[PDB]
């Protein structure tokens, strides 16, 4: 299979035609995506197989072939870029200043950008190109607009 | 049967389109990983 670092679409042929159900990140030989995209199922890459290695429904994250590798964090001050990979459309960078989700367990950065559900798993990056989390788990606010958490894992 | 296809490199783009607001929201996270607004 292709193991080059980068952003990848997650596709299925179960439904009509070829459908994009989400997106993920290949880094240091590990594939990273949101749990709701794959439901923890195995994936194919060419003639190769990627087996799940770690996942957690509450974090809404899953890694394949090895442990979660992404550990960069939003600085809480600067603009970031969503590298949106929408279904049937070219990868495109969108720059934005995150808002914040305030929870009983601490604050999380959030991006107010609305893409189709199959864009879930697209990476959010800092100015050094480091992945500070994945887009796709969020909430629908008063006005009906979507706001995603910047969801990041823990590197053991 | 799910499969992956490369879509690009992960890089920051100079002069990317800049948009989106920065809302500060009180939220709750449940055991199923669903976020909801707290009011």
């Amino acid at each position: 299979g292709e193991t080059t670092d980068g952003v990848y679409r997650v596709m299925t042929r179960r439904l009509l035609g070829s459908t994009q159900v989400g997106v993920g990140v290949m880094q240091e030989g590990v594939f990273h995506t949101m749990w709701h995209v794959t439901k923890g199922a195995a994936l194919r890459s060419g003639e190769g197989r990627l087996d799940p290695y770690w996942g957690d429904v509450k974090q809404d994250l899953v890694s394949y072939c090895g442990p979660w590798k992404l550990d960069a964090a939003w600085d809480g001050l600067s603009e970031v870029q969503l590298l949106a990979v929408p279904p049937g459309e070219r990868a495109k960078n969108i720059q934005t200043l995150p808002g914040i989700f305030k929870t009983k367990d601490g604050d999380i950065g959030a991006v107010a950008l609305d893409y189709p559900a199959g864009t879930s798993g697209s990476p959010i990056l800092d100015k050094c190109g480091r992945v500070i989390g994945l887009y796709g788990n969020g909430v629908v606010i008063k006005n009906g607009s979507y706001v995603s958490a910047i969801t990041q894992g823990k590197r053991e | 049967d799910m499969y992956i296809e490369r879509a690009g490199d992960i890089t920051w783009e100079k002069d990317a389109e800049v948009t989106g607001n920065s809302p500060r929201l009180d939220v709750a996270l449940d055991e199923s990983g669903d976020f909801s607004l707290v009011e």
